[PDB]
């Protein structure tokens, strides 16, 4: 995940279902913006059974954040293996209930 | 008096001789302090040129 | 860092540290008292309140509230003043030449009233 | 509500941690004052030893050892924390002051207050109980020359200027881990006790009297030790 | 007293010694890191353009 | 009303045991 | 069916046996609890269903840890199966190492009265708590965070002072992989910190400390 | 022989053996071998103590007020501040002893008197 | 507009009419007091309120700074001046007196 | 003991309150170390220590593992091992002696190997 705290003591295996729990605005959609970003060494290196692909589904998130996620991961060049799943606040209750 | 005077600076010389090897290395680690905080300051200065000019392309 | 500097975001996050740290720090001094506490956390606990009273401001809209009129601090004064507030510059005033009062010179000005 | 009660359970468990570390702290420094009082315990042995032949070889005439005529005052050293959180301790040591002043005030003696700690001086200040001389900030870690100074003043408010006629000690007093006492104690006049069956320099008189000052000294130092130990 | 005197002269020299090892190794340093950002410089200007 | 409250003030009535011993070692006085 | 929904949505993660190609579909469900209540229906129902959870809390945010997970709460069941080996060597003395520095915290104000290994025990979780923080969008590849956690456990931290530790991580790592990134190599290729590399590392690490100048102006060797 | 114990208010500082032991009591400059006559004497306020054990240098303590005891076995030396030789600061002690507190001179003469002062 | 939070901690204590100094607030304010009141009462809830919060503050507190223990003393009169008897009402002119 | 024989829940009840000593010992020995405690303390912690590791067992589901064959102990057994090892008549064998040992002779067999 890139992130020392959660690869040293809460390592999280690939198939693994790793919580993110919070109280808002307290680093949840940062720590998994690092863990998309951390997977472009990977990316790069071509071999599938390396490569970790991305799906960021954005629920109930106003489209200016999921706008800036989307920058976020452009930046770093994440962009390339990941999609994003929006479905804004603005869309009924049916997109947020199916995009995950 | 030659006695005395033997008797002098024998003492003040192994005191001195003991206070010489403090120096030296007081010595020491003054000069290499201050060439380690060049060799920082210089690594610090060249990261922020680093800095301006990845904001400069 | 990478928006409003790197001076506004210390400050910002050193005076967040010190009032979360004078929050967990309330209920020993409320019920232990302030003398229990270490030096650091004492200190700490005089900067903290000084804090908490500068962030206070006389809002202009709010003259019929404090009767005093009102005021604005530019953004490079405030983060001066709490870069200053968060070494111990101001921990010899009083915390009253704090309250509710619009920056330095006004800080100086109710010092000496005080 | 709930509210309430997490914000209370979080004050709480702060709580919790900050008086178990005092109380490891409290036990480091109950070894600590015990251990300085064993220290101090062999000098005063020895003091008391040569105190004894210089009593063989005196005359008990000096103002220390003798009951003033009429005994019109009388001082109280009491010995308190001068820092909290100790529970009884101080009340414990105050009470029985008063107990004494009880005493003193039957035996028509006005007691003079001597204070050492800052939680005593405060208790006699709301009973409006003049204080002549108080010391602070060496309860928790003394050293002789604070009791060479307390010892010196009483010494000559003893000689004594109103001076007084009497002088005991109040202090805690600790027997073992799970008991500390206040008691009071007559540190002058003191009284010969002829427990039954060496030369001097110049004289025996002269070495009683300057040695006499001394070993209230090392009394007074003693008993600040003990009630560091109590305290803590 | 001679040999304290030596002892000094010879750790004035190693001194100088280390400030040499203190020049070759920021140096080298800077240099590198020089190199280091300016490769992400011109990785940052390739990604955006 | 400075004055007066000073002037006021003037006239303002305000309500407001064991023993040390030395051993001495003889078997009598 | 709010929990079966859940459930439903996650068990689709999983790793496939080599009979179904191999491949795999980690979860990273974020759940925004409510003045830290993890009680609450939703995340009671998620965290049974995870196989770890990751709890970030505001108290620690704003005492400057970030990313704000608050270890000793935080688990990951799956565990060292799922870290690469030097991370696992490296990191063992991790959490009790944290677990004892958040026990001792209480006595930081009156430390001269520690033991010696309560002292210690203090000022490396001290330095390890630094070590564990991060700035926004700066992931770190496994081998650097092996070096890191490297520093911290076998206390080469111990002589830098708490308020640089991070800056000193951070100019060590630089430092390694300018000038000996012969060690990051081995690590990524071997996935072992080996002896033949861990004594060239702590031969760069005080090679590197002579150079460093702590904020207060000391100097660590 | 002699075995010195210098033991102050607050805690022990030495208590080896010794042949000879030399201080200036109120009586005058006394010295004192084995098998000496029991005595007590009060040392005077600026008393140094000179100590002659076997094979190591003298050693010399500034003393505060103290008292020696002869005894059968040990001759003891109660003190209220002991400081060696080797714990003097030779400037404070030049500087204490013109001080105007009586005390406090007679201390930094003892300091010096020890010093070799 | 307002709020004039009467507590029973207060009306036990003899804080008569129980007026939680801080959490009442009248919008109004100012506007609502003849000038005289205003100039005298301006900051006069303001005080009273950080008065209330270093009492609560120093409660174990073994020493106070000068201006602190000031501070201490002028709330203590002040509350003292506040306190009101019942079907006892006063003129405005003796309450601006008063809090003057 | 109206179930468990009454010396069964007199061994039961020594062994715990011997574990309950040791665990309120054990702040003061991560803090202050254990020569701060007296002797009759560091006597029942060094016992404790030793109750404690005895509880473990090379459990069968270790086989698999360690190559050994599991214990099961009698529950006699087990309750004679336990009334000797709190009574102190085990205290003088080093503490690897017991961990992962499968009851008494199995003790023996590791301590004289030790
Ligand atoms: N490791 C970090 N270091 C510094 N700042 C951080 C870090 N992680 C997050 N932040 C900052 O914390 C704030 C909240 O971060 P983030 O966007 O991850 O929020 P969140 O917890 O996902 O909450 P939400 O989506 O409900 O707003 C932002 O300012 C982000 O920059
Ligand atoms: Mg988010």
């Amino acid at each position: 995940t890139g992130i020392k705290a959660i690869d040293a003591m809460t390592p999280i295996g690939r198939g693994q279902r790793q919580l993110i729990i919070g109280d808002r605005k307290t680093g949840k959609t940062a720590v998994c913006v690092d863990t998309i970003l951390n997977q472009r060494e990977a990316w790069l290196t071509g071999d599938p059974k390396q490569q970790v692909r991305c799906v960021y589904v954005a629920i109930g998130q106003k489209g200016t954040t999921i706008a800036s996620v989307k920058r976020a991961l452009e930046e770093g060049g994440a962009m390339e293996y990941t999609t994003i799943v929006a479905a804004p606040a603005s869309d009924a209750a049916g997109f947020k209930w199916l995009a995950p | 008096a030659e006695r005395e005077a033997m008797l002098a600076k024998t003492a003040a010389d192994n005191r001195k001789s003991a206070e010489q090897v403090a120096a030296a290395q007081a010595d020491y680690e003054k000069e290499m302090a201050e060439a380690r905080a060049q060799a920082s300051a210089l690594r610090d200065e060249a990261r922020a040129a680093g800095r301006s000019v990845v904001d400069e392309k | 860092p990478a928006i409003v500097g790197d001076e506004h975001y210390r400050v910002a996050q050193e005076v967040i540290r010190i009032l979360q740290r004078y929050k967990d720090l309330q209920d020993i001094i409320a019920i232990l008292g302030i003398d229990e506490l270490s030096e650091e956390d004492k200190q700490l606990v005089n900067r903290a309140r000084r804090i908490e009273r500068f962030l206070s401001q006389n809002m202009m809209a709010a003259e019929q509230f404090t009767g005093q009129p009102g005021s604005t601090v530019p953004l490079k004064e405030t983060i001066e003043a709490f870069d200053k507030l968060t070494k111990g510059e101001f921990d010899h005033l009083p915390e009253q030449a704090f309250f509710l009062i619009g920056g330095l010179d006004d800080l100086a000005k109710k010092a000496e009233s005080l | 509500t709930l509210r309430e009660l997490r914000g209370r359970i979080r004050s709480a468990g702060s709580i919790k941690k900050i008086t178990k570390a005092q109380e490891l702290i409290a036990t480091s420094r109950i070894a600590k004052a015990q251990a300085r009082v064993e220290a101090a315990r062999p000098y005063a042995a020895e003091i008391t030893n040569m105190l004894t032949e210089l009593a063989g070889a005196s005359a008990l005439d000096h103002p220390l050892l003798v009951e003033r005529k009429q005994p019109k005052r009388a001082g109280v050293l009491v010995v308190s924390s001068d820092r909290g959180l100790c529970g009884a301790y101080n009340a414990n040591v105050l009470r029985r002051a008063e107990e004494l002043f009880s005493l003193l005030r039957d035996e028509g003696k006005d007691p003079v207050l001597y204070v050492v700690g800052r939680k005593a001086l405060g208790y006699f200040s709301f009973r409006q109980r003049t204080v002549v001389e108080s010391w602070t900030g060496f309860s928790e870690r003394p050293t002789y020359e604070n009791a060479r100074e307390i010892a010196d003043t009483l010494v000559n408010a003893f000689m004594a200027i109103l001076g007084v006629d009497e002088l005991h000690i109040v202090f805690t007093e600790f027997r073992s881990m799970l008991s500390q006492t206040a008691v009071a104690r007559r540190a002058a006049p003191m009284e010969v006790e002829y427990v039954g069956e060496y030369s001097f320099e110049p004289d025996p008189e002269t070495l009683f009297d300057a040695l006499l000052p001394r070993y209230i000294a090392t009394r007074v130092y003693a008993a600040l030790l003990e009630a560091a130990a109590s305290e803590s | 007293l001679a040999d304290a005197d030596a002892m000094h002269a010879k750790a004035l020299a190693d001194a100088k010694a280390e400030s040499e090892k203190v020049t070759e190794e920021a140096k080298q340093d800077s240099e590198r890191i020089a190199a280091q950002l300016s490769e992400q410089a011109g990785s940052e200007a390739e990604r955006i353009k | 009303l400075v004055s007066v409250i000073n002037e006021f003030k003037k006239g303002f009535q305000a309500s407001d045991l064991e023993k040390e011993s030395v051993k001495v070692r003889k078997p009598a006085p | 069916d709010v929990f079966y929904l859940h459930s439903r949505l996650l068990e689709r993660c999983a790793k496939l046996s080599d009979e179904l190609g191999g491949g795999s579909m980690t979860g990273l469900p974020i759940i925004e609890t409510k003045a830290n209540d993890i009680s609450a229906f939703i995340p009671t129902n998620v965290i049974s269903i995870t196989d770890g959870q990751c709890f970030l809390e505001s108290d620690l945010f704003n005492q400057g840890v970030r990313p704000a997970i608050n270890v000793g709460v935080s688990v990951s069941r799956v565990g060292g199966a799922a870290q690469i080996k030097a991370m696992k060597e490296v990191a063992g003395s991790l959490r009790l190492d944290l677990s004892q520095y958040r026990e001792l915290e209480a006595f930081a104000a009156f430390a001269s009265d520690l033991d010696a290994a309560s002292k210690a025990q203090l000022d490396r979780g001290a330095r390890l708590v630094e070590l564990l923080k991060q700035p926004q969008y700066s992931p770190l590849a496994v081998e650097e965070q092996v070096v890191a956690i490297f520093l911290g456990t076998q206390g080469h931290l111990d002589s830098v002072p708490v308020e640089d530790v991070q800056r000193f991580e951070s100019e060590l790592l630089e430092h390694v992989k300018a000038s000996h990134s012969d060690i990051f190599d081995g690590i990524r290729e071997t996935k072992k910190l080996s002896e033949e590399a861990e004594e060239k590392l702590v031969s760069v690490i005080n090679e590197f400390k002579k150079g460093f100048q702590a904020s207060d102006g000391s100097s660590v060797v | 022989d002699l075995n010195v114990e210098i033991v102050a208010v607050e805690r022990e500082l030495w208590s080896g053996p010794a042949t000879f032991v030399f201080t200036r009591t109120t009586a005058g400059e006394i010295g004192i071998l084995p098998r000496h006559i029991p005595l007590v004497a009060q040392l005077v306020d600026d008393a140094m103590v000179r100590v002659e054990r076997e094979g190591e240098d003298d050693l010399r303590i500034a003393v505060d007020g103290g008292f020696l005891s002869v005894t059968e076995e040990t001759v003891r030396i109660l003190v209220e501040n002991a400081q060696f030789e080797s714990e003097i600061d030779a400037d404070a002690a030049k500087e204490d002893a013109a001080s105007d507190d009586e005390r406090t001179a007679a201390w930094g003469r003892a300091r010096l008197r020890a010093l070799g002062q």
